[PDB]
């Protein structure tokens, strides 16, 4: 009953390095960019 | 000052010593030979049936790995815009028996596999294989299948080994045993590095004092080899042509800017 | 030895371009494009012609362009006469492999291919179950080239992810003519204490030169210094390192570069099956 | 799986020297000399033929 | 339209059960279609 | 091979060279270093991933020559050298 | 890791980078035109960059 | 067509868009940081090394 009742846009993938992008930038795969 | 000295001419390969240039240019040459100088190779294959022990993709890739004769006297291999001329290398076989590269039918007697003894795929009973691979001109930079061959070069250096170094005779003997030019005098021995010369650890303690290495400015030893697609001399020729054409194109772009 | 799982990569140890830092690993483009480290993924879907107790049945037929659960469009473009694909027909997205048709209590429920999967059909068997119901098993293969993000690891717990695929042209070469297949950052060695990997590199070099396969059995394998002392008489610096030239500019680096042949294994952690997004 | 047609690092023809390699070693002739008698310069290209497995002689006997 | 374990094809349809009426075998194989198949050789 | 002008200044030119790689870029730079009037001549590829691959050149002179002329000079040097080398080359196989 | 090793090599007592190296690689950063690059501290052994 | 002002487009990710990068386990706050999308091919997230 009652005393037993009240009781009881994203993505994910591998990461790769990139010292050629800005420190605040993030590399996002364009396929992921086409879904999000 | 430009000068060559062909050391050896082998079956579709060559070893030589370029002198009077420098690092930059020699790299332009080599990189161009690898990634620019075009050949013929299978781009795509249209399979009609494949009951062989391999997948369509594997076989197709292997077909792309087969060196195809590239006639330099028929096509502009120095062109920046290559011809989209298509060659049809077809085949219809049936097991049992092994399929070689020499079994391939060509739509052009000038464009065939350079080597007919390359194992493709083994066919067993009732295993048919019918396809018409399309071959085009391509560059190594887009896919390594189109690479005409390989080039490796090093600084042409002289190794001075003072006779103050215990057992220098062994170094001399090693050099002669490996085919490196040895010069002897009233002091040390000079070894010409037309190839890598790895000194013994036994002698690594003399690295500096009695033993020292000097680079010959501008002189590099190269080794160029192909697969049968192109004559080995022709590849170098075409590379140089590519250099010239690239620079020319660049100036053409410069004039239309100002 | 009769059924291995990996390849001998001629690995070079240096940080190039700074794309192999933090366990990352750099790969020769050409080598990949020539076969090295390529693999195929396999996944078989099944479809059992269930017979409902009520008397109704499924029957695998091409779902007639009607109503009830119908996907519409040419998602059924690949289906045949019986609503089953034929081999070597490119599969992708929510493509229908077998056209089902379950009655009321008629829906679709046709088995479609997984989301982040594609590729080509290989075998389409067909048979019966113990129930005496027509069973269809269709397997799909997916060509998988070692792309950016895939996981690689040697037999020394030295796991790493492909950080960048650099063209063989930019790839540095040794005076002997050797071009690296996999370049590991030199920062992933002194911190960890894995001498066996370096010794394995030297052993693979000797093995490649001599022709011997070399015995590295625990406790009873050649003491490292012997492979080091043999490697030279084979014609190579004892130190596992050689002279390498910078493929970009051209001057040879003012140091020696430890190059070896270490056996790398491709793990089943392919980025193709890790990436996914939510709308 | 039948000798990686050509090579990986050194990417030149090598499949065409499979049979005679194997058969030459299958008499006692040390591979490290057999290879030398054939077009086997660098070890990178040599490795591809040294450590090969030819699993295909199992797989065909199927479908 | 079929095959089984080490022999030849069969005809289409069905009504009672499915075993190869040429081998007595139970498994059927859909052979690859002999049509055109372009495999992009990379 | 297209030249995308990034920025122009008095005796200064920054631009992208579409369709080019390390080969021609590097060769052109090191060739550009021979002109004593060229104060600066460098390139880098702030994009090593996409298909672009295109580089970024920057050439700065001292006023006694425009960057454009210096570039023409460099490419001309390249052309002449490659031709000479080719002639020796063919004139070797003997 | 490499940032540390690179900072060391770049700021070493014996750190002399020929024009080829300095000029071509400063493009990994920026900042030159006039009174930045100047003026080559060492021309003793050879004209070089500390 | 005549979209007129006031509509709304769901455009693909552009270079520079605000985006949160996250790695579990999320110990300190520094585990979730705002980044600037720089759209690139292949199939991994690129993180600048520092
Ligand atoms: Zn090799």
């Amino acid at each position: 009953t009652l005393a037993q009742r009240l009781k009881g846009f994203s993505a994910r993938t591998v990461i790769s390095p990139d010292p050629m992008i800005s420190i605040n930038e993030v590399g996002v795969p364009l396929a992921v960019a086409m879904e999000l | 000052m430009v000068e060559f000295k062909i050391l050896e001419k082998r079956p579709d390969s060559i070893k030589f010593i370029v002198s009077g240039v420098d690092v930059p240019f020699a790299n332009a040459l080599r990189r161009t030979i690898l990634s620019e100088v075009p050949t013929f190779a299978v781009d795509e294959v249209e399979f009609l049936e494949n009951d062989s022990a391999l997948f369509d993709e594997i076989i197709a890739h292997r077909l792309a790995m087969i060196p195809l004769t590239t006639p330099h006297e028929r096509f502009s291999l120095d062109a920046l815009e290559l011809d989209d001329y298509t060659v049809t290398l077809s085949l219809e076989a049936e097991g049992p028996g092994m399929v070689y590269s020499g079994d391939l039918k060509s739509s052009d007697g000038d464009v065939k596999p350079a080597n007919p003894n390359i194992p493709i795929v083994k066919l067993a009973e009732g295993q048919r294989l019918t396809f018409n691979a399309y071959a085009r001109l391509g560059r190594g930079k887009d896919h390594a299948k189109w690479q005409p061959g390989f080039v490796y070069y090093k600084y042409l250096t002289k190794i001075h080994v003072s006779k103050d170094v215990p057992d220098w005779e062994e170094l001399k003997e090693l050099a002669e045993r490996r085919g490196l030019p040895v010069e002897e005098s009233d002091e040390e021995i000079v070894i010409t590095t037309i190839k890598a010369f790895y000194l013994p650890r036994k002698f690594e303690e003399h690295m500096g004092k009695g033993i020292r290495e000097e680079i010959v400015p501008g002189s590099f030893v190269f080794t160029v080899e192909t697969n049968g697609e192109l004559p080995v001399e022709e590849i170098v020729s075409i590379a140089l042509k590519i250099l010239m054409r690239k620079s020319d194109r660049f100036i053409n772009e410069l004039h239309k800017l100002a | 030895e009769d059924r291995p799982a990996g390849q001998n990569f001629v690995v070079a140890v240096l940080s190039y371009h700074g794309y192999n830092m933090e366990d990352a690993v750099i790969i020769n483009k050409a080598s990949i494009e020539r076969g090295l480290a390529r693999s195929t993924f396999f996944r078989t879907y099944e479809a059992e012609e269930k017979r409902y107790l009520g008397g109704q049945k499924d029957n695998f037929e091409v779902p007639s362009p009607n109503i009830q659960g119908y996907l519409g469009e040419k998602y059924y473009r690949h289906l045949d006469e019986d609503g089953l694909i034929f081999p070597e027909s490119k599969v992708e997205g929510k493509d229908v492999l077998v056209g089902r048709t379950s009655p009321p209590r008629r829906r679709e429920t046709s088995v479609t291919v997984r989301p982040s999967e594609k590729g080509v059909v290989d075998k389409v068997i067909v048979t019966e179950t113990g129930d005496g119901t027509k069973l269809v098993k269709v397997t799909v293969r997916d060509l998988r080239i070692p792309e950016l993000g895939d996981k690689f690891a040697s037999r020394h717990g030295q796991k790493g992810v492909i950080g960048l695929i650099v063209p063989q042209e930019d790839m540095p070469w040794t005076e002997s003519g050797i071009v690296p297949d996999l370049i590991v950052n030199p920062h992933g060695i002194p911190s960890r204490m894995t001498v066996g990997q370096l010794i394995e590199a030297i052993g693979g070099k000797v093995a490649s030169l001599t022709g011997r396969r070399v015995d590295g059995t625990a406790f009873i394998g050649e003491p490292e210094e012997k492979l080091r002392k043999e490697l030279e008489e084979l014609g190579f610096k004892h130190s596992g390192r050689e002279i390498m030239y910078d493929g970009i500019t051209g001057r040879r680096l003012e140091a020696d570069i430890f190059i070896g042949v270490i056996y790398y294994q491709r793990l089943h952690h392919m980025v193709a099956d890790k990436m996914h997004a939510r709308s | 799986m039948i000798v990686p047609v050509r090579c990986f690092t050194c990417g030149k023809v090598l499949a065409d020297k499979y049979y005679e390699f194997k058969k030459r070693v299958e008499a006692g002739e040390d591979p490290g000399k057999v290879l030398d008698d054939l077009g086997v310069e660098r070890y990178c290209c040599r490795r591809t033929l040294l450590s090969h497995v030819e699993l295909i002689d199992q797989v065909m006997v199927y479908k | 339209c079929a095959k089984c374990g080490k022999e030849v094809e069969l005809d289409l349809a069905t009504a009672r059960e499915v075993r190869c009426p040429y081998c007595g075998s139970k498994i059927l194989y859909k052979p690859r279609p002999r049509v055109a198949r372009r495999v992009k050789a990379i | 091979m297209r030249i995308e002008v990034i920025r122009r200044e008095e005796n200064l030119l920054e631009f992208y060279l579409e369709g080019e790689d390390h080969t021609f870029a590097n060769l052109l730079t090191e060739t550009l270093h021979e002109n004593e009037h060229v104060t600066f001549a460098g390139y880098t590829i702030e994009h090593p991933i996409t298909m672009a691959r295109k580089p970024r050149f920057k050439v700065v002179t001292d006023g006694k020559i425009t960057p454009e002329k210096a570039l023409e000079e460099a490419a001309q040097k390249i052309f002449d050298r490659a031709r000479e080398v080719l002639e020796a080359w063919k004139a070797a196989i003997e | 890791q490499d940032h540390i090793s690179g900072g060391y090599l770049l700021t070493r007592e014996g750190a002399y980078f020929t024009r080829y190296e300095v000029e071509q690689m400063l493009m990994f950063a920026g900042m030159d035109v006039n009174e930045l690059p100047e003026p080559d501290k060492y021309e003793n052994g050879e004209p070089l960059w500390s | 067509e005549k979209l007129d002002i006031g509509w709304t487009v769901e455009r693909h990710l552009e270079d520079g868009d605000v985006v949160l990068f996250n790695r579990q386990p999320s110990l300190h706050r520094m585990s979730i940081m705002a980044h600037r999308v720089r759209v690139m091919p292949y199939r991994t997230f690129r993180l600048n090394l520092p």
